[PDB]
RNA sequence: GAACUGAAACAUCUCAGUACCUGAAGGAGAAGAAAGAGAAUUCGAUUCCGUUAGUAGCGGCGAGCGAACCCGGAUCAGCCCA
RNA sequence: UUGAAGCAUGAGCCGGCGACUUAGACCUGACGUGCGAGCUUAAGUUGAAAAACGGAGGCGGAGCGAAAGCGAGUCCGAAUAG
RNA sequence: GGACCGAACCGGUGCCUGCUGAAACAGUCUCGGAUGAGUUGUGUUUAGGAGUGAAAAGCUAACCGAACCUGGAGAUAGCUAGUUCUCCCCGAAAUGUAUUGAGGUACAGCCUCGGAUGUUGACCAUGUCCUGUAGAGCACUCACAAGGCUAAACCUUAUGAAACUCCGAAGGGGCACGCGUUUAGUCCGGGAGUGAGGCUGCGAGAGCUAACUUCCGUAGCCGAGAG
RNA sequence: CAAGUGAUCUACCGAAGCUAUGGAUUCAACUCGCGAGUUGUCUGGUAGGGGAGCGUUCAGUCCGCGGAGAAGCCAUA
RNA sequence: UAUAGGGUGUGACGCCUGCCCGGUGCCGGAAGGUCAAGUGGAGCGGUGCAAGCUGCGAAAUGAAGCCCCGGUGAACGGCGACCGCUAAGGUAGCGAAAUUCCUUGUCGGGUAAGUUCCGACCUGCACGAAAGGCGUAACGAUCUGGGCGCUGUCUCAACGAGGGACUCGGUGAAAUUGAAUUGGCUGUAAAGAUGCGGCCUACCCGUAGCAGGACGAAAAGACCCCGUGGAGCUUUACUAUAGUCUGGCAUUGGGAUUCGGGUUGAAACUUGGAUUUCUAACCUGAAAAAUCACUUUCGGGGACCGUGCUUGGCGGGUAGUUUGACUGGGGCGGUCGCCUCCCAAAAUGUAACGGAGGCGCCCAAAGGUCACCUCAAGACGGUUGGAAAUCGUCUGUAGAGCGCAAAGGUAGAAGGUGGCUUGACUGCGAGACUGACACGUCGAGCAGGGAGGAAACUCGGGCUUAGUGAACCGGUGGUACCGUGUGGAAGGGCCAUCGAUCAACGGAUAAAAGUUACCCCGGGGAUAACAGGCUGAUCUCCCCCGAGAGUCCAUAUCGGCGGGG
RNA sequence: ACCCCCGUGCCCAUAGCACUGUGGAACCACCCCACCCCAUGCCGAACUGGGUCGUGAAACACAGCAGCGCCAAUGAUACUCGGACCGCAGGGUCCCGGAAAAGUCGGUCAGCGCGGGGGU
């Protein structure tokens, strides 16, 4: 049929390596895709966003492992 | 948010009085026992009166 | 015009066009979160470009 | 289709009673000779149209006397009217 | 006493008291001597121009319609009857 | 017009006629000029082989609010967060 | 005698001729009625949502599903045409979103002019993160080839997959750096137009793995490009 | 009897591409007067934007012309 | 002056005219239901110190009308959407008929041969009784089939005549016209070429002729679609309305009777209602005076009617209008918003009348927190209980569960169970995701107050992603800013809320359906029908393999299942 | 310092399972009883609480072991950015770097800390 809805926009938002500032999206994910570390914080929708000022980092081996965080800079 | 002759409804809360409004939705669905909850009005804080009507 | 006049589009000292919040206004609220008391002042310029001339003897 | 402005809430008033004409506080003091300019200076002073109250606000600052008659004024300026000598009077 | 038209359709609304018709009259006519305007215990017959002012307000509060008072001018006369 | 020598439109030929205007104390920009903590008059009056006069009014000069109002502050609110 | 035949007269059945006519409705031949509901002269009456009509929406001064004239009136026209003197500089769009919207408008995108800013643009290289297509592969779900076993399970052997994934590139995306070449970029403000696209190669859907098909993606050209 | 065709090599042909010589625009720089001048650069083009100009009538002013002849008309290298 | 007049349908005459009123209309309908203005006016509020002045305002009473009951079909109508139940289901007569789809129905007649015509039959796609049924002498420029007669209609044309056509003298138009120095074939081009390419042909110019081409001329296609273009018409579309019915109030008065009752058991100033009656208003007719006017003398009607104002109904008789889009032309059908997967080409984004499925809720606990708990399934053994139960042990990265649809996600749980609870909070909102806008999503932290825990802490609904409606206009509770001399109040504003299948879901007005073959305009080859063009599913034809038939033998012929052109 | 035990991290199967062998007054564990603290929607099995003997059986701990798991090259290939092409079409090729999945060769039954108790 015809009836398939909306574009959902799900992403990571600041990619490892940049610089994020305090309260910026991080990742958009579904449920659990990317699991909150050190200095990040989760929503309602899940959605990983920054408590603190700094750069962001990627961490993972494997399944559900994959971990976002921050750190500062000075 | 659309409403009808059917099952649960929209309630409105007490007299915090305050004179003083809440309105959560509400279902008649488990029972009509009425209900009581806690809320803050203008005057004071947490002053819990009674779900109307 | 006369349809902005105690309708929204205030302009400020900069020139500015202000708008408020819509939704949800007097009806169909209902719901939970706080964003009932959170309908403001907002704004955005874009549009307002031809919102001036509607209306300016005021801001 | 419907345009932003139907789209758009609002009721509010309309009213706009009592508008004051403004004398700058900086303007008397300093500059010029403070010279105290009384109840209607007007023709070399600040007022054009009129025909409606004139209130007076702070500015600018300075120590100098000053005797302004004005429709009102602001209490934190009628505060530095007097604290550099000098008075703010308003009508019965 | 119209409609096209406008409101991007259409009924309120707009066109517009416009067009047209009829009646009366003059070189002009109409209007006029406050049971008024108004909010200073102010003005001071009428008409006209500027301004107030796209301001107050009117409105499927839509399209759109839209004053007057103060002030500045042109001209300024009030006289008679129950 | 996606695409025209087109068997898609128009035109027999030559002359002459022939289509982005005007209006407003309107709005908003650019260039130019004169005055610039100010700038400028309208209707009208006077004088016209020519122009002066006329401050009624208009625009800067204070913003914030739904408004009362307050004022380099204002507004939401018990404050501070905005 | 709303009888018969048939002239006058009234009428138009069939064929033809005529078609820039002899004629804006006729001519020859033929035919109908030819004392009746007959034909026709004069004067008169009825008209525009009105008249008349043995009834076709017929007639109402050669074009009547609402006559003519004058006026409102330069009605309105999201539609079609047309828009004239020269050189120079730049230079598009036929996408998105919404619309009683689909050949029309609004906003954004793309063009230009001016001011501000000033290498922030661009390519390419390094570094770092993100991805589940290509391929592959049955460990999940559906499918499925030959057996073994005591019909599901289970074992040997063997496959398919847009809506399966134990895995998984080439490329692509963001950020940092300029380790090195280039030259744009952004903001503010004036003016726009375009919002019908077309073809080819590659990646798909629909189609019949048909179309000078249709609908998206992606590069290049025509569009607006002569040689 | 290849002017068919597979492979290899090399001479020439061939565009408004590149090059030669000359010339003009565009922007940019360097100072000269308080527009010009070499250097480097640019210049296909529809809707559209920007810029500099040609011609017609009228008007003010200036300079003038015309019966030994005005405008208009006709011809031309 | 009902042997008359109006309207309607039928249509000499003859034999006739059935069944069904449920719905619609129409006529007649004392109970009862609803119902307008208007009489009545309990009570609620505003202001003033008050007299009082004022804003609304219901019981009862109030007409016609519909609802409800009965009847009425030469009233609208109905008498096969497989019998389907709906008031009933076809009386005569007719039927392949102007009705019949299949259809050239099947027989028969006529012809050498008959899709027609005639006669039968009947299985009437969709005959039928005043939209009349079935007959009918006569009538017909009516329509259909057949015969004789005669014939140029024909085989098949010939000769002859007159009038044009042609030639000379005279006068002398027209539509049309980018410009032309205007060939054939075969290509190519916007897809039918004199004008492009290659090849061929062709001395210059005329007159009489012919109609293939010049997509020949004529008329900005009348078919088709489009335009928020038009007009005629229609109705149980919307809305008003001429018209008409009805209550109240005037014109418009008197008296008897009765009931209702007030002011001074009757008297009685009386105030109205109902029937009744009178007569001055008013209408109206005859008399020498035709329309009138009158003293009128009169005769009838008469508070009615008519008429002015207002109340409610009826009202295609009339009038203004509405009647969406998408769409491999339009229509019919389907579809419009929201969530999930595939398409989607390993970033996001991305279309099709593409491939699947769901939402318009639920949860007072499925929330907050605090503690503990661990599933599906198999094998063995076990009791009305066996596929499946309940119990036991063993295996048991999940093969389970998570309220619903899928994807992600989940074992240190979001899943299973309890304790206590109201944060499914008021005031804000650093900084970001996403959108053209308007929306939308996430969120640390600050304060006022709480909740669970001993505590670190967590909490401003739910594992997340669907469970929605801008603005306008308005209802309710606050609040006390505005408030038209002032002080109040009516009225308005901000705070909170309620109203929307406005689902065509960015929503046109508060309120809207059809038809045009009588059609008109403005456009469109942006878009159907004819033809061409590209394509070749289907259609036509050929080929390949060879099982089988041909007693025997595939291949004289015929060619299963398949295959290629 | 060494042996080892108890705790607790990092790593986050090349550290995991089964077959199995050592371990016991020092540490862990079972065992012991519990009206009450506390607690099993039945059972103190689980929490919980009072403590020995016993036991090293179970659970735990370490050593062994490469049958299973898990990790897994080099070679080649699939595919592919870019370049250049053949076929009416389905599809295919050449150059250029990039370069998997599976499979084989193998590699393993871990590594690295902090603190405390106990032997030498
Ligand atoms: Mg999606
Ligand atoms: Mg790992
Ligand atoms: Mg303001
Ligand atoms: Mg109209
Ligand atoms: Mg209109
Ligand atoms: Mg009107
Ligand atoms: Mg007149
Ligand atoms: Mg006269
Ligand atoms: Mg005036
Ligand atoms: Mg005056
Ligand atoms: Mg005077
Ligand atoms: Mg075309
Ligand atoms: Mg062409
Ligand atoms: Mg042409
Ligand atoms: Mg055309
Ligand atoms: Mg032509
Ligand atoms: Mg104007
Ligand atoms: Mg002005
Ligand atoms: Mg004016
Ligand atoms: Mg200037
Ligand atoms: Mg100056
Ligand atoms: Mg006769
Ligand atoms: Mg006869
Ligand atoms: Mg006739
Ligand atoms: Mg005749
Ligand atoms: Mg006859
Ligand atoms: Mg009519
Ligand atoms: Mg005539
Ligand atoms: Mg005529
Ligand atoms: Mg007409
Ligand atoms: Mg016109
Ligand atoms: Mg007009
Ligand atoms: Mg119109
Ligand atoms: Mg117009
Ligand atoms: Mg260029
Ligand atoms: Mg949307
Ligand atoms: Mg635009
Ligand atoms: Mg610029
Ligand atoms: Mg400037
Ligand atoms: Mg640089
Ligand atoms: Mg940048
Ligand atoms: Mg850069
Ligand atoms: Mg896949
Ligand atoms: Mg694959
Ligand atoms: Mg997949
Ligand atoms: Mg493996
Ligand atoms: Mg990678
Ligand atoms: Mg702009
Ligand atoms: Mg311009
Ligand atoms: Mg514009
Ligand atoms: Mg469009
Ligand atoms: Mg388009
Ligand atoms: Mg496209
Ligand atoms: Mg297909
Ligand atoms: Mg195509
Ligand atoms: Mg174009
Ligand atoms: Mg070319
Ligand atoms: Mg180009
Ligand atoms: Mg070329
Ligand atoms: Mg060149
Ligand atoms: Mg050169
Ligand atoms: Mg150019
Ligand atoms: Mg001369
Ligand atoms: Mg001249
Ligand atoms: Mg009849
Ligand atoms: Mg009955
Ligand atoms: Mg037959
Ligand atoms: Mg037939
Ligand atoms: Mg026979
Ligand atoms: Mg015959
Ligand atoms: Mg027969
Ligand atoms: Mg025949
Ligand atoms: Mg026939
Ligand atoms: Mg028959
Ligand atoms: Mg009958
Ligand atoms: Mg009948
Ligand atoms: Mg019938
Ligand atoms: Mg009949
Ligand atoms: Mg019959
Ligand atoms: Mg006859
Ligand atoms: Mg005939
Ligand atoms: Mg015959
Ligand atoms: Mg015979
Ligand atoms: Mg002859
Ligand atoms: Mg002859
Ligand atoms: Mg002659
Ligand atoms: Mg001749
Ligand atoms: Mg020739
Ligand atoms: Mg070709
Ligand atoms: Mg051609
Ligand atoms: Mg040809
Ligand atoms: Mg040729
Ligand atoms: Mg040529
Ligand atoms: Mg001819
Ligand atoms: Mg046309
Ligand atoms: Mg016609
Ligand atoms: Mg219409
Ligand atoms: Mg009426
Ligand atoms: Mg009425
Ligand atoms: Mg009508
Ligand atoms: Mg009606
Ligand atoms: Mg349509
Ligand atoms: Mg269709
Ligand atoms: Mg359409
Ligand atoms: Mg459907
Ligand atoms: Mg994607
Ligand atoms: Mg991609
Ligand atoms: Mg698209
Ligand atoms: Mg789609
Ligand atoms: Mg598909
Ligand atoms: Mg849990
Ligand atoms: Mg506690
Ligand atoms: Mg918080
Ligand atoms: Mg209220
Ligand atoms: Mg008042
Ligand atoms: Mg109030
Ligand atoms: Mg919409
Ligand atoms: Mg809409
Ligand atoms: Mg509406
Ligand atoms: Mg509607
Ligand atoms: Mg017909
Ligand atoms: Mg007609
Ligand atoms: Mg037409
Ligand atoms: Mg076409
Ligand atoms: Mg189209
Ligand atoms: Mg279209
Ligand atoms: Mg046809
Ligand atoms: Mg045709
Ligand atoms: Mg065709
Ligand atoms: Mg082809
Ligand atoms: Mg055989
Ligand atoms: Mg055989
Ligand atoms: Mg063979
Ligand atoms: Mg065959
Ligand atoms: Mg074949
Ligand atoms: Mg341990
Ligand atoms: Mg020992
Ligand atoms: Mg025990
Ligand atoms: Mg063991
Ligand atoms: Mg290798
Ligand atoms: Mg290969
Ligand atoms: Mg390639
Ligand atoms: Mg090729
Ligand atoms: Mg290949
Ligand atoms: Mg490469
Ligand atoms: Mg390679
Ligand atoms: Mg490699
Ligand atoms: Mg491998
Ligand atoms: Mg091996
Ligand atoms: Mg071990
Ligand atoms: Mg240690």
């Amino acid at each position: 049929n015809g009836r398939d809805s909306n574009p959902k926009y799900l992403g990571v938002k600041k990619f490892g390596g940049e610089v994020v500032k305090a309260g910026n999206i991080l990742v958009r994910q579904r449920g659990t895709k990317f699991k909150a570390g050190q200095g990040v914080g989760m929503g309602r929708d899940h959605t990983l966003f920054a408590l603190s000022d700094g750069k962001v980092v990627f961490i993972n081996k494997g399944k559900g492992a994959r971990f976002i965080s921050i750190e500062a800079a000075q | 948010a659309k409403d009808g002759p059917r099952i649960i409804v929209k309630m409105e809360s007490s007299a915090g009085t305050g004179f003083y409004y809440t309105t959560t939705k509400n279902r008649r669905n488990t029972q009509a026992k009425l209900e009581l909850k806690k809320y803050d009005p203008v005057a004071k804080k947490h002053v819990v009166f009674r779900e109307k009507k | 015009t006369h349809k902005m006049a105690k309708r929204r589009i205030k302009i400020t000292g900069t020139g500015k066009v202000m708008a408020f919040k819509s939704g949800k206004r007097h009806q169909n609220t209902g719901k939970s979160g706080d964003e009932i008391r959170g309908k403001g002042k907002g704004f955005v310029l874009a549009k307002a470009e031809w919102a001036r001339m509607k209306l300016m003897l005021p801001r | 289709r419907s345009r932003l402005i139907a789209r758009l809430p609002k009721r509010g008033f309309n009213n706009v009673g009592t508008t004051y004409e403004v004398v700058k506080l900086s303007q008397l003091q300093d500059l010029e000779d403070t010279t105290f300019d009384r109840d209607t200076l007007e023709a070399y002073r600040l007022v054009r149209r009129k025909n409606r109250p004139v209130k007076l606000l702070a500015s600018g600052e300075i120590s100098r006397a000053v005797t302004v008659h004005v429709d009102a004024a602001s209490a934190a300026a009628i505060k530095a009217v007097e604290a550099a000598g000098g008075r703010v009077v308003l009508p019965e």
